[PDB]
């Protein structure tokens, strides 16, 4: 869970060659859907980042 | 007596409304709502509907 | 806690830059921004790593066992 009340669990894992990648090959860490943004309405959540 | 006449008819609340949906029944577009959450925390509102063509109710999700 | 080896996005090794990372802050006085950068982590996923790692190992190594 972060700091804003999303918590969740992790549905499957992946290595990096089938991660996405940026550019600058910043392969992230995880993943989380955007739908947990709208309805939970948790601005700071994204401010934070 | 005016005064009295006046008095005694009451409440004329008058649910103030929008024009974006249509009504589920007549299919006009006068629509008025409301706003409160019902269920508990994590999901949003209700958005509750009211229609004023027909006087008709729905809800959205 | 040791600093990790190893940043767990990239996976450049980190570990030797420690020290130096402190040595850089303690006698050259030097804006930790640039210190990061003269040590030469030009990527953020590896630079985040250094910048927050906090050092629990001496506070534990204080006590005094066997
Ligand atoms: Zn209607
Ligand atoms: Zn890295």
């Amino acid at each position: 869970a972060s700091r804003h009340g999303q918590k969740g669990t992790i549905g499957i894992t992946y290595r990096r060659e089938d991660m996405p990648f940026t550019a600058e090959g910043i392969v992230p860490d995880l993943i989380i859907n955007p739908h947990a943004i709208p309805s939970r309405m948790t601005v700071a959540h994204l401010i934070e980042c | 007596a005016k005064q009295n006449l006046y008095n005694a008819q009451g409440a004329t609340i008058e649910r103030s409304v929008t024009d974006r949906f249509t009504c589920g029944k007549c299919k006009e577009k006068k629509v008025s709502y409301y706003q409160l959450q019902t269920r508990s925390a994590d999901e949003p509102l209700t958005t509750f509907c009211t229609c004023e063509a027909c006087g008709n109710r729905w809800k959205f999700s | 806690m040791i600093v990790p080896v190893r940043c767990f996005s990239c996976g450049k090794v980190v570990g030797d830059k420690w020290e130096s990372y402190l040595n850089l802050l303690q006698e050259d006085e030097l804006d930790e921004g640039t210190a990061l950068s003269r040590l030469g982590l030009k990527r953020y996923c590896c630079r985040r790593m250094i910048l927050t790692h906090v050092d629990l190992i001496e506070k534990f190594l204080r006590y005094n066992p066997l």
